[PDB]
């Protein structure tokens, strides 16, 4: 840990990450173009500490997260196209992942669900042209 | 006229079960309590439930589902959907189940998890 430094207002700091939870629902494709707009990505978890937080903070709404697959057959991948390697299996037959009250599940692009954004930490700012 | 923590309106009682589950699973929960998934009377009772759930969940399950053999939506009461009476946004390329977003009604994977609302009278 290079040093301590707060997350910006409206974001919640957990480990080397900053999390955001949207206030209105939307489709997956929009949710992402909104995270990207904030120099961020659809929420990703790497620790358990992170996933545990996501699960608990969530509250009654389900939230879109970083995981997509090209189909029911092909494998789960984060926003950056890293393979998903974590032993919570994503429920559902579908191509876009969101937070159930019972873990992670999957629905079609056009489902109307809130969304979460994740970004890594730092005390000054490094820009994605 | 409604059991405790059930919300009455226009001579039905409603209940918003506090857990997200699949379509089939929701059907069974209601059906096992002597109730049913929603059977949408009018574009009013939709606005009501939509208010009732506005603070809780971004969409919910209703007793309506597309059966790739028929190529027909069907209320859980037998009756084919009167196409005039509801516009349903989504792909109908595979079996689908209807969830009611705040502003639309959607054709969803039946294995997606969702808040469901139980109906009696
Ligand atoms: C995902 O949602 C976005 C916004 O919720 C939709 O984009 C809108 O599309 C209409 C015409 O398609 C425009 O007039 C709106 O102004 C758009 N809004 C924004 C913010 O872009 C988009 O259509 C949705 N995608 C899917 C697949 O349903
Ligand atoms: C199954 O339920 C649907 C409603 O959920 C019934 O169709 C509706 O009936 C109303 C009231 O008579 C009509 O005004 C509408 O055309 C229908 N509503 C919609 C939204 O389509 C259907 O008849 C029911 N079947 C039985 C056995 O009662
Ligand atoms: C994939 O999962 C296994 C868990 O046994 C682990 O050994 C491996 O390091 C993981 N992948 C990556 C990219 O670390
Ligand atoms: C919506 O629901 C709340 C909580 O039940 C209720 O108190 C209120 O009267 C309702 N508002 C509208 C606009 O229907
Ligand atoms: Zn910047």
């Amino acid at each position: 840990i290079t040093g301590y430094a707060a997350c910006p207002r409206n974001w919640i700091g957990v480990g080397n990450k900053c999390f955001y939870f949207s206030e209105y629902a939307s489709n997956w494709t929009f949710s992402q173009t909104f995270c990207k707009a904030q120099e961020a990505e659809l929420a990703r978890f790497d620790t358990e500490e992170e996933l545990n937080f996501l699960s608990r903070y969530k509250g009654s709404f389900d939230y879109w997260i970083g995981l997509h697959r090209e189909s029911s057959e092909h494998p789960w991948k984060w926003t950056d196209n890293t393979q998903y390697n974590y032993s919570l299996s994503i429920r559902g037959v579908e191509r876009y992942a969101y937070l159930n009250d019972i873990g992670i599940s999957s629905a079609r692009v056009y489902a109307d669900k809130r969304w979460s954004c994740s970004r890594l930490n730092s005390g000054t700012h490094h820009h994605h042209h | 006229k409604c059991p405790k923590d059930w919300h009455s309106h226009q001579d039905k009682c409603f209940h918003v079960s506090q857990t997200s589950i699949t379509w089939k699973g929701s059907l069974a929960d209601c059906g096992g309590k002597g109730a049913t998934l929603l059977l949408v009377q009018d574009q009013e009772e939709l606005r009501f439930l939509r208010n009732l759930t506005k603070r809780i969940s971004s969409s919910f399950w209703i007793g309506l589902s597309y059966t790739l053999s028929d190529e027909k939506w069907k209320w859980i009461n037998g009756s084919t959907l009167n196409s005039d009476a509801l516009n349903i946004t989504g792909d109908t390329e595979k079996d689908s189940c209807a969830s009611v977003s705040q502003d639309k009604v959607l054709s969803e994977s039946c294995d997606s998890d969702n808040i469901w609302i139980c109906q009696k009278e």
